[PDB]
RNA sequence: GAGCCGGUAGCGGGCGUGGAUCCCUGGAUGUCCGAAUGGGGGAACCCGGCCGGCGGGAACGCCGGUCACCGCGCGCGCGGGGGGAACCUGGGGAACUGAAACAUCUCAGUACCCAGAGGAGAGGAAAGAGAAAUCGACUCCCUGAGUAGCGGCGAGCGAAAGGGGACCAGCCUAAACCGUCCGGCUUGUCCGGGCGGGGUCGGGGGCCCUCGGCCGAAUCCCCAGCCUAGCCGAAGCUGUUGGGAAGCAGCGCCAGAGAGGGUGAAAGCCCCGUAGGCGAAAGGUGGGGGGAUAGGUGAGGGUACCCGAGUACCCCGUGGUUCGUGGAGCCAUGGGGGAAUCUGGGCGGACCACCGCCUAAGGCUAAGUACUCCGGGUGACCGAUAGCGCACCAGUACCGUGAGGGAAAGGUGAAAAGAACCCCGGGAGGGGAGUGAAAUAGAGCCUGAAACCGUGGGCUUACAAGCAGUCACGGCCC
RNA sequence: CGAAUGCCGGCAUGAGUAACGAUAAAGAGGGUGAGAAUCCCUCUCGCCGUAAGCCCAAGGGUUCCUACGCAAUGGUCGUCAGCGUAGGGUUAGGCGGGACCUAAGGUGAAGCCGAAAGGCGUAGCCGAAGGGCAGCCGGUUAAUAUUCCGGCCCUUCCCGCA
RNA sequence: CCUCUAAGCACAACCUGCGGGAACCCGUACCGCAAACCGACACAGGUGGGCGGGUGCAAGAGCACUCAGGCGCGCGGGAGA
């Protein structure tokens, strides 16, 4: 509904914060909190588990949601918002112009 | 609507003692809930059930609201002496 | 009371007075209470077969007009419905 | 059109670009109670009958139908029954109040109860209004007008005409007569009963021979359009302090879009959007647009046929209208007397005579108007004691037998990164470590005042007296 | 905003003060536990014993029982609890009700009367710790037991045979 | 329950035994003179029925003690105004 947004599980630039400009991979959309996770915010989760298994070695702990109004998608371009081209039967996301 | 009656058995330390005389107490569908579910247990487990009893159990609970699940009827078969079968002896 | 061929009863005020009255001298009123003027009602008995009405007794000639009839039908036992719906 | 399996956080369990999750529309299943409707019932439960189905079985079972009561027509069938925040009509209908007491009166035909009805209801086509050789249905709004009036002529209540507007529309029925038909009888070339045909101030109609003649529904199928999902929707990059930029600066760009929200803050150009423009297979919806149907086309002159009956009119009793008995008409009508059908009948405010007006005792009739449970937007509307009583799991907890009353209770941060690991402790709670920009932002956690309660420091008091202060000096740490 | 014996919220003071809810009454030794007069056990002591003991209805509803707990509730403490968490637990042809009956009283076809709501009311139906109806004794787990089981007996119905 | 006949059936229908079968819904835990009911309280109050032992005093559901059973009343320790 309103909950649909920029893009889906592809590679995408983030222009947010500390990671102002970082091309991350496939992004794993959240989106009820309107975020993705993609590759940027990598903050440490100081948690054991809920089920006590394979205990604490190091923390290379996982990512964070990264609110999705700052993940600029990519094509042979940089940024350039998505658009809709329909071609009489489909609905494809073509950027401000390069292609694709 | 014959296998929508016998809802579930109960693993319990009392209904492990049902295998010495009289086969195990199932939670039955607490409405449409007759003691003549003998043709709901022998049509399900291919036995010849002599006697069935009946109940009404399982009241309240906290965490903000009441009635722990349901109030489901549950009872048994006093099925004929050793047609007691149908792999039930697992867990007890 | 009832209706059977007419409209139901009404509600009146009373309007007492204690005076001389205008064409003599000064007038007045006293107390405006609700007399409840139940209309004139008479159980009338006619011989369709045994039929009974609560008719208004300014309408007893009207129910005899309703009886001076032959509405083509025999007895179900009670039948004032066909006498009152074949009224005009 | 790529993520989902609701408010999921956890079992990990699956499911999706051969189309899911969702949203809308149409079905299906809808247990039980409830108008409850098979009967009973202390609602959510019991107990049935008939038919059809599973030693699953003839007995107890369960399934799926059907079994209330009332109203309308010919055992047979179509409706009704209850609910709804207000809105409306009718039947009833107070009292506190005000009169500076109070009874008439007012409050008030208000509140409330009951019935009814629907998206509206009401009313409605003149037996009208009242001064004009006039207006021409009804309703609503503004004027009229606080006028005319009513009024213990006190308190107060208070029109209507006219005139501006909105809206617009007129019609069916015995305004008799002909045939039909169960039977009525004194078989009557005829009584009333159902239809049917006639009938609506070439003043009306029916009947008697000139002169022949289609407008258009409120009703019906249609179609836009409207909703009920949505969709496409323009254009900004870099550097900078920073936790973070959109802030600042430079170089731009869109604009039928510079409404707003969120984005780590201050974003026209990141997102959602907005301007603008598309979109309905399915259902509701709707002459707004055109289509047909149903209906409408004794103009004449006559033989006095018919123009709605216990009704009009008169009296008694009252209500309504401005009208409280008054000079009391009118409109309704509870009692009593009781007519005529156009040289009829009513009205024009006692009444009477002229002059007018208009046809009662049968019914329907859109539209404009009131309303706001509902959906949307709008705010010199509120921002958690406010706004609804409820921003939150609230008509809840709690109180009450009951009707009923009826609360409080929002905010971590950008993101849970919601504190791994130690150490004390039984744990709670801490102290480290860690997170984060910030942790006296650490979890019912933003800011977090004051009352209050502590701890540390300065001055000060144990021969003092006071509405606690103030002025004056003096002493002592800043 | 300073007053309304104002309202809502907070915190005082009273105050470590009155009380702690029966003048039936406690004492000790072991446990358990981090911690104990309060929990468990033992051994005395006391108290009721026409109850302060058992059983059933009324009512309350899971308080029952077991295990993990102790912030909260226990007028103290608490390892305990009836409190929190989770899991178990209530078995009936014979007990009590309904597939039976009526009493008062409801409801109520018919019928009556009311402006409407509705008020009556015959039959009928509902209506119960009253009538009627077939059960006694023992054991078992942590909880149920006239229900489970063991013995003996009995009742209704339906079918078949005589 | 016993009985008599109407309707009806007298190829039924009841009755007595003997064989088999079927026996449904709800209640059932626990407290129940109380810390679990009613009194805002683990409240000295209220609460219906049944059993309510023994010995003694003339009897007794009294009273005194005490079986069985159940409690010491969910604050105590002092001191001796
Ligand atoms: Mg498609
Ligand atoms: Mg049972
Ligand atoms: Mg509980
Ligand atoms: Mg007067
Ligand atoms: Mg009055
Ligand atoms: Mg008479
Ligand atoms: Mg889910
Ligand atoms: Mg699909
Ligand atoms: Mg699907
Ligand atoms: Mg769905
Ligand atoms: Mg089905
Ligand atoms: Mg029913
Ligand atoms: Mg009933
Ligand atoms: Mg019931
Ligand atoms: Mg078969
Ligand atoms: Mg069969
Ligand atoms: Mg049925
Ligand atoms: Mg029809
Ligand atoms: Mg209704
Ligand atoms: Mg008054
Ligand atoms: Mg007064
Ligand atoms: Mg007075
Ligand atoms: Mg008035
Ligand atoms: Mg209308
Ligand atoms: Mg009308
Ligand atoms: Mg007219
Ligand atoms: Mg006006
Ligand atoms: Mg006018
Ligand atoms: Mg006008
Ligand atoms: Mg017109
Ligand atoms: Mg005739
Ligand atoms: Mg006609
Ligand atoms: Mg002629
Ligand atoms: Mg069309
Ligand atoms: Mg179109
Ligand atoms: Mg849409
Ligand atoms: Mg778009
Ligand atoms: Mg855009
Ligand atoms: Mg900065
Ligand atoms: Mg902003
Ligand atoms: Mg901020
Ligand atoms: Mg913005
Ligand atoms: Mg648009
Ligand atoms: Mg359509
Ligand atoms: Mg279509
Ligand atoms: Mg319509
Ligand atoms: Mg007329
Ligand atoms: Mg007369
Ligand atoms: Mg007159
Ligand atoms: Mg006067
Ligand atoms: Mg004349
Ligand atoms: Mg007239
Ligand atoms: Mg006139
Ligand atoms: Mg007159
Ligand atoms: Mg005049
Ligand atoms: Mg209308
Ligand atoms: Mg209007
Ligand atoms: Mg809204
Ligand atoms: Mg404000
Ligand atoms: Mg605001
Ligand atoms: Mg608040
Ligand atoms: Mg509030
Ligand atoms: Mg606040
Ligand atoms: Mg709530
Ligand atoms: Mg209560
Ligand atoms: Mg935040
Ligand atoms: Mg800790
Ligand atoms: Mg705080
Ligand atoms: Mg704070
Ligand atoms: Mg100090
Ligand atoms: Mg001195
Ligand atoms: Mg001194
Ligand atoms: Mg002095
Ligand atoms: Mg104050
Ligand atoms: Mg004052
Ligand atoms: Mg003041
Ligand atoms: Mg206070
Ligand atoms: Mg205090
Ligand atoms: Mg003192
Ligand atoms: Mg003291
Ligand atoms: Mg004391
Ligand atoms: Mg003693
Ligand atoms: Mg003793
Ligand atoms: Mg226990
Ligand atoms: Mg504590
Ligand atoms: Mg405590
Ligand atoms: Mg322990
Ligand atoms: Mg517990
Ligand atoms: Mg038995
Ligand atoms: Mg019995
Ligand atoms: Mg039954
Ligand atoms: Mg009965
Ligand atoms: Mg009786
Ligand atoms: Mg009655
Ligand atoms: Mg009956
Ligand atoms: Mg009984
Ligand atoms: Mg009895
Ligand atoms: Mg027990
Ligand atoms: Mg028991
Ligand atoms: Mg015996
Ligand atoms: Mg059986
Ligand atoms: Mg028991
Ligand atoms: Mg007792
Ligand atoms: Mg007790
Ligand atoms: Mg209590
Ligand atoms: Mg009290
Ligand atoms: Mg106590
Ligand atoms: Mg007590
Ligand atoms: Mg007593
Ligand atoms: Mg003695
Ligand atoms: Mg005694
Ligand atoms: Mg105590
Ligand atoms: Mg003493």
């Amino acid at each position: 509904r309103v909950k649909m947004h920029v893009k889906k599980g592809d590679t995408v630039l983030v222009a947010s914060g500390k990671y102002k400009g970082r091309v991350g991979k496939v992004k794993e959309v959240l989106p009820k909190k309107y975020a993705v996770i993609v590759e940027g915010v990598n903050i440490v989760k100081k948690a054991v588990r809920v089920s006590p298994k394979y205990p604490q070695g190091g923390f290379i702990e996982k990512e964070a949601p990264l609110h999705a109004s700052k993940v600029r998608p990519i094509c042979p371009a940089c940024g350039k918002p998505t658009r809709v081209r329909k071609k009489f039967l489909e609905n494809g996301k073509k950027i401000r112009v390069c292609a694709k | 609507t014959a296998y929508d009656v016998i809802l579930a058995p109960v693993l319990s330390e009392k209904a492990y003692a049902g295998f010495a005389e009289g086969k195990y107490t199932f939670w039955v569908h607490p409405k449409a809930t007759k003691t003549e579910i003998k043709n709901a247990v022998e049509t399900a487990f291919k036995v010849k059930v002599v006697k069935v009893n009946t109940l009404h159990v399982r009241g309240k609970k906290k965490r903000l609201g009441r009635y722990l699940g349901k109030r489901p009827d549950r009872k048994k078969a006093i099925v004929q002496v050793a047609p007691g079968q149908k792999i039930e002896a697992l867990e007890g | 009371s009832g209706k059977r061929p007419i409209v139901a009863n009404s509600i009146q005020r009373r309007g007492k007075a204690k005076r001389e009255g205008g064409v003599g001298k000064k007038t007045t009123g006293i107390s405006k209470r609700r007399q409840y003027p139940n209309l004139q009602k008479v159980r009338v008995r006619v011989a369709g077969q045994e039929i009974t009405f609560r008719v208004a007794a300014s309408h007893i000639p009207k129910v005899y007009e309703l009886v001076e009839r032959a509405k083509g039908l025999k007895l179900e036992g009670l039948s004032p419905k066909e006498i009152k719906k074949e009224l005009l």
